[PDB]
């Protein structure tokens, strides 16, 4: 009779609804603000945190902390913050009648996966819990059971290959490198043109331009003649203070951090040849429709251009005897919580779920043995 | 490599053959035998075939079939029920994807016929929804000298005057009118209702716009119309202060005596918010524009839930309220600001005491 | 005197805060006191700070006829909120701690 | 703002030691135009007779390195328009003439 | 802030942090008012920078500077204005270097 929750716990955009939708009902950063400043206006409902979009609202006069970093659950109080603005303000629900689906990355830590169990089942008191994985979940929103993930998001990005619906342990691979490391990079290169943004409060600003204004080359030099010899491609942004800043060959530098690492720094493989290394640590007879099956998703595949771009550099490394091709759907920036409200409505979800009573006479453990 | 137990699939691969499964609003139920080799393009569906070997073990053959007009949940069912029917079996069967047009060599050659799709299926387990979206268009007058309160009025240009202040909602702007002759405390207690309107209903996804005479904006007069002279005000007297103060009666449910009790509480706002205890549940009435709230305990029965729920219904047809009285469900924590009104010093749990640091 | 006025007073005042806050601030500037009782100013200071800010910004000035008390109706405000109570100093804390109460109490 | 602090301790000793009050508040002048006018986010000009300050306080926290002070109101104005009247070879010294001054300043 | 390798530095990790001696003057312009010594303009801006220069100390610990700045007066120091007057200074001298290590000190 009642509706069980999705909420896709993301690195710095969280999900959450209903299950048995076609998108998910609330979006919004998971960001929690203190105050940096003293109140002198008493007794007008002055908060010592705020919490969620409130909290980008006013987003000036507050300090911005992320509790989640990379993928992994850090700050654990800032993040029963986060589940506390979720369920109450965002869904308007109460959590003791609704069953909750959570979605958790890849190779996470066991003790974390326990603590969540923790404070799902003590605090917030559910009657029905389950967690998940991002990557399988978004090869079930892409209507497949076999295939390579490429699941960016905000915090890093994961590599994940899937045979007979599940994953494959040693395969799954890891490059830290997402859109707050390109947020980081395009607040870098804008000093040039002599802007400077150096606080968190601005940090949102850059992001909005990232989104608003950034395209994926499909040949990088030829891309630099173009934009040193015309300007074709300088278009301009409107900051909310009203200066309007002009852009140029910054647009689309920002995308190729993630092709180019040595453009900030640090040795890794760029993103397109870390999925060869990943398919080359699987079995040979899966590979003939593991290529064929290229999952793209998360937010950071948004950019036009992407997949034309990750065609050309699997195909020019691969071997010439295969064909390859690159699906992305657009809804992949929400096909985590498209597989959660899928899973959680079916018919044979009832069984899965871990009950309270199933929880009290095994503690946090019993989540090993049925998520899994 | 967790086994379900839905009972559909105990009639699964235990005879030689070939079983065929339809996707109907996230379950199966299977088609039947005349038929077979056809299928709808709207839908998608799934395909065993199961065959004795010589030596005396039986394999198993895995598809799943999606249309070029099937929708989303469709095809994921079909991938996940392909899924938990290898996972129901001991691992020896094989999977393979199966597209409209695009079927493999293999999978013409199960079917003795051929192939013939029809227009039309099964319709989607799906309801559409965007993510955040807001439609409301709304009017709330305030008004008090010292209990001062909101009312909903309705969307024109007559039902304002100069005494009173004025919240005029329309969804991520929302906009406030004062009057020229109105006073400091609904002035104070509109910029608190705007503030509450726009943190917790919205959870800041909302723009605050306050203006008075002369500087309103094009939001206002395009959803509005044209500004008429407006007929004055009256002065703010104490006997509107006992109108607000006959607003609202909270209500108890509560189990505790061992029956049913629906109970009085109060009947004169400003109400204690020490009132409102956590084992038990309650009502507020404010039914003269049509809105009651079912205040939910944490530690509230489930029987108490559902008997709020059924006497705040019955509240409609009791004494007469007009139809289009909404019934809002409000757990701990996260209560409408227009409920917060009618108690005296609501208290949120993270709030900021004194300068603060 | 050197410095410059108060319409380039309160433009670098609201230049002094950071990005985010200066689109509802440049709305809601309020005049008090009876220095600011002259008749016109208002229009000058709209016309000094709608040419010192960029123009696709809308300023608002509010300026209420009973701005000359406004600091004492505040007051009486202030006074009469039920919040304020457990900021007073009393007399025992006084007596405790010295005159230097005052600025670990107020403001 | 941005008075000396001994104000405030000599204020809070003649308050509490001569009168023998029961309690004290003092507050910011532009805080309390704020109150007055219904408000939250705003800049307060608040010019007196002697000190004009700008005010910026967004939501309900003031940022205290935005607030400006400039020693020009009411007084140098009455003062300045006793400079000028002398143009006309009307003079005024004394300080009842110097009240008759405000007066024409005022009308 | 710039890290230099095999005689040539490394733009990827060069930063700038934009607080100097300016926003130290403006700070100890900031800090001397509660002294009730007013500097407005920017022909004393130099005096409060040679009271800056003369006159300035980064404590080593914070918070014990500031008891014993607080309970003694060991540390209280004069300067001689080009005006005559001589003004002193006692906790403001090590608060205004620590803005470097505490920018929340100017916001
Ligand atoms: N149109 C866009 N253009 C560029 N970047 C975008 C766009 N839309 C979203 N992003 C970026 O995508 C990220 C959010 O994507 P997503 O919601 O999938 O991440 P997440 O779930 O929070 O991350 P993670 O998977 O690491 O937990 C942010 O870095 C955001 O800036
Ligand atoms: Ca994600
Ligand atoms: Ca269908
Ligand atoms: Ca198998
Ligand atoms: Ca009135
Ligand atoms: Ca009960
Ligand atoms: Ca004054």
């Amino acid at each position: 009779e009642t509706t069980a929750l999705v909420c896709d716990n993301g690195s710095g955009l969280v999900k959450a609804g209903f299950a048995g939708d076609d998108a998910p009902r609330a979006v919004f950063p998971s960001i929690v603000g203190r105050p940096r400043h003293q109140g002198v206006m008493v007794g007008m409902g002055q908060k010592d945190s705020y919490v969620g979009d409130e909290a980008q609202s006013k987003r000036g006069i507050l300090t911005l902390k992320y509790p989640i970093e990379h993928g992994i659950i850090t700050n654990w109080d800032d993040m029963e913050k986060i589940w506390h603005h979720t369920f109450y303000n965002e869904l308007r629900v109460a959590p003791e009648e609704h069953p909750t689906l959570l979605t958790e990355a890849p190779l996470n830590p066991k003790a974390n996966r326990e603590k969540m169990t923790q404070i799902m089942f003590e605090t917030f008191n559910v009657p029905a819990m389950y967690v998940a994985i991002q990557a399988v979940l978004s090869l079930y929103a892409s209507g497949r059971t076999t295939g390579i993930v490429l699941d960016s998001g905000d915090g890093v990005t994961h590599n994940v290959p899937i045979y007979e619906g599940y994953a494959l342990p040693h395969a799954i691979m890891r490059l830290d490198l997402a859109g707050r490391d390109l947020t980081d990079y395009l607040m870098k290169i804008l000093t040039e043109r002599g802007y400077s943004f150096v606080t968190t409060a601005e940090r949102e600003i850059v992001r909005d331009i990232k989104e608003k204004l950034c395209y994926v080359a499909l040949d990088f030099e030829n891309e630099m003649a173009t934009a040193a010899s015309s300007s074709s491609l300088e278009k301009s942004y409107e900051l909310p203070d009203g200066q309007v800043i002009t852009i140029g060959n910054e647009r689309f530098r920002c995308p190729e951090t993630l092709f180019q690492p040595s453009f900030i720094g640090m040795e890794s493989a760029g993103i397109h040849e870390t999925t060869y290394n990943s398919i080359m640590k699987c079995d040979i007879d899966i590979r003939k429709d593991l290529y064929a099956n290229n999952v793209m998703s998360g937010g950071t595949t948004m950019y036009p251009g992407i997949a034309d771009r990750m065609q050309k550099e699997i195909t020019a490394l691969a071997p010439s005897t295969m064909k390859i091709k690159i699906i992305a759907p657009p809804e992949r920036k929400y096909s985590v919580w498209i597989g959660g409200s899928i899973l959680a409505s079916l018919s044979t979800f009832q069984q899965m779920w871990i009950t309270k009573q199933e929880y009290d006479e095994a503690g946090p453990s019993i989540v090993h043995r049925k998520c899994f | 490599h967790m086994v379900v137990e839905h009972p559909e699939f105990l009639k699964a691969g235990k005879e030689p053959g070939l079983q065929i499964w339809r996707v109907e609003k996230f379950d199966l139920v299977p088609v039947p035998t005349n038929l077979y080799g056809d299928f709808f393009t709207g839908d998608a569906y799934v395909i065993l075939k199961t065959v004795q070997l010589r030596n005396g073990n039986l394999q198993y053959d895995l598809h799943y079939w999606l249309g070029n007009e099937c929708s989303q949940d469709e095809s994921g069912a079909a991938a996940i029920f392909t899924v938990q029917l290898d996972d129901y079996l001991n691992g020896r069967a094989v999977q393979h994807r199966e597209v409209q047009g695009f079927e493999s060599a293999t999978f013409l050659g199960y079917f003795k016929s051929g192939l013939k799709y029809k227009k039309g299926g099964v319709a989607s387990g799906f309801k559409h929804v965007v993510p955040n979206e807001v439609v409301v268009q709304r009017l709330f007058q305030v008004k008090g000298r010292r209990v001062v309160r909101a009312t909903e009025v309705p969307v024109s240009w007559e039902s304002f005057n100069n005494g009173d202040c004025f919240i005029l909602d329309l969804g991520n702007n929302i906009h406030q009118w004062c009057g020229s002759n109105s006073n400091r405390y609904e002035r104070l207690k509109a910029t608190q209702v705007s503030k509450g309107i726009r943190d917790n209903e919205r959870s800041g996804r909302a723009r605050v716009h306050v203006s008075e005479e002369g500087t309103e904006p094009e939001a206002m007069l395009q959803v509005l119309g044209p500004k008429p002279a407006l007929p004055a005000g009256t002065e703010d007297t104490a006997k509107e202060d006992a109108a607000n103060r006959k607003l609202a009666k909270l209500y108890k449910v509560s189990n505790g005596a061992g029956t049913m009790s629906v109970s009085l509480v109060a009947d004169e706002n400003p109400f204690a918010q020490g009132a409102l205890k956590s084992e038990d549940c309650f009502i507020l009435d404010h039914g003269k524009d049509g809105k009651i709230f079912v205040w939910k305990g944490k530690q509230a029965n489930t029987e108490e839930r559902k008997a709020a729920l059924k006497t705040a219904s019955d509240f409609i047809t009791k004494m007469d309220y007009p139809k289009q009285t909404q019934v809002s469900v409000l757990p701990e924590g996260g209560e409408t600001p227009l409920f917060k009104q009618f108690f005296k010093n609501w208290r949120d749990p993270d709030q900021t005491d004194g300068l603060g640091l």
